[PDB]
């Protein structure tokens, strides 16, 4: 399915760059390796062609998953347990899933609880965290000038 | 040490090496060598001999 | 996780410098750590300072 050049959207780590193709050999059998430089903190990651889908690596989304993100982003009632801890594991396990959807979620159930009080060390970081993915996939999805992708997210944020 | 006690706990497919280094205790244990040690001595400068 | 080839850049001032200035005349160390999760298959590298 990859292509060297191809810009695929890894899970936890957000987009990817497909550079090259390796072909190491483990137990006696070629099992070949892709190459992927993600530039979120300067990683190379290399994973199998066979445990792509199970590792859960996936392309970019298009312009259909874009007004679907924007519709699930501006949507209300979004009742949450008032309990800190069950709402930390619960949008952590929804950022760690690696849809757009679910990223678009927490950053707005975040960015309207930011709006409202402000919330804690750990909450900022996951938010800077999970707008920080968003943003470099929106910027992926579109070609779309990266930060000025984030003053859209802000306008579309902001509505 | 602490890359295996902060190894068991953080969610697996979500780390990485800067993750779970710490550099604080080498940091600490090359200064805590250059100064106050018994071997690492004020150079003796009377003369050059 | 295993550690690789060790780096050292340029000196961050001269000795004159460090010796005027009140600093410590060092240079930044850089390492190459590599993490493997082995019931997928995957090698995360980075450069570590």
């Amino acid at each position: 399915i990859f292509k060297v050049g191809d810009t695929v959207v890894y899970p936890h780590h957000g987009a990817a760059l497909v550079e090259a193709i390796e072909t190491r050999t483990i137990k006696g059998e070629q099992k070949e390796y892709l190459v992927l430089k993600v530039a979120q903190g300067d990683l190379t990651v290399r994973v199998p062609a066979e445990n792509a889908e199970y590792v859960g690596v996936r392309d970019v989304v298009g312009q259909e998953g874009l007004d679907k993100v924007f519709q699930v982003l501006r949507a209300p009632h979004t009742e949450e347990p008032t309990n800190w801890s069950r709402r930390y594991k619960a949008n952590l396990e929804k950022l760690a899933s690696g849809d757009v959807n679910k990223v678009a979620e927490v950053v707005r159930d975040l960015w309207r609880r930011d709006q409202e009080r402000g919330l804690s060390a750990g909450e900022k970081r996951m938010l800077a965290k999970a707008r920080q993915i968003l943003v470099g996939e929106l910027a992926l999805a579109e070609s779309t000038d990266d930060a000025k992708a984030e003053t859209i997210l802000d306008e579309v944020l902001a509505a | 040490r602490v890359v295996r006690e902060r190894m068991t706990t953080q969610d697996v497919e979500a780390i990485t090496p800067q993750t779970l280094i710490n550099i604080r205790p080498v940091v600490a244990a090359i200064k805590e060598f250059f100064g106050t040690s018994q071997l690492s001595q004020f150079m003796d400068q009377n003369n050059p001999l | 996780l295993s550690f690789s080839d060790p780096r050292f850049d340029d000196v961050k001032a001269p000795v004159d410098e460090c010796k005027d200035k009140d600093m410590t005349y060092a240079a930044p160390l850089f390492v190459t750590a590599e993490f493997i999760n082995n019931n997928t298959g995957e090698i995360k590298s980075q450069t570590v300072f």
